[PDB]
């Protein structure tokens, strides 16, 4: 495992969806709005703890240096599962254990990703791979957990 | 698997940021 320029995209791509006004940097409001589209509502506190521990020159935003570097770092993330089902469970939100369609459109849209009807069927069906149209939380893990 | 990596790296940014 060595840092390719794929997974540098990748990250940007990753980057942009916390950019949302596109400047460069992730503020503390950009990051706790991703949070709130993804089952959390962190504190203010969190917020300026959590970009502090990556905020390299101090400016109290991160860049996208500072990001790649944490996303690039041999970690192992202690807090992986917990964040993956807290992300389940805001897809699956009527907790019937399956994502559907609307259920994944919902949450997209939500990102800031306004998904076409063809890739959402798309998305479904990559991760669909028992299928039986639908999203289960294990076949969520395999989608989360991919590098 | 374009936009389900996307997302998969938000939440492991999230984690990181968390952990870290
Ligand atoms: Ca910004
Ligand atoms: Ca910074
Ligand atoms: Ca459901
Ligand atoms: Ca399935």
């Amino acid at each position: 495992d060595q840092l390719t320029e794929e997974q540098i995209a990748e990250f940007k791509e990753a980057f942009s969806l916390f950019d949302k006004d596109g400047d460069g940097t992730i503020t503390t409001k950009e990051l706790g709005t991703v949070m709130r589209s993804l089952g959390q509502n962190p504190t203010e506190a969190e917020l300026q703890d959590m970009i502090n521990e990556v905020d390299a020159d101090g400016n109290g935003t991160i860049d996208f240096p500072e990001f790649l570097t944490m996303m690039a770092r041999k970690m192992k993330d202690t807090d992986s599962e917990e964040e993956i089902r807290e992300a389940f469970r805001v897809f699956d939100k009527d907790g019937n254990g399956y994502i559907s369609a609307a259920e994944l459109r919902h949450v997209m849209t939500n990102l800031g990703e306004k998904l076409t009807d063809e890739e959402v069927d798309e998305m479904i069906r990559e991760a669909d791979i028992d299928g039986d149209g639908q999203v289960n939380y294990e076949e969520f893990v395999q989608m989360m957990t991919a590098k | 698997r374009r936009k389900w990596q996307k997302t998969g790296n938000a939440v492991r940014a999230i984690g990181r940021l968390s952990s870290m």
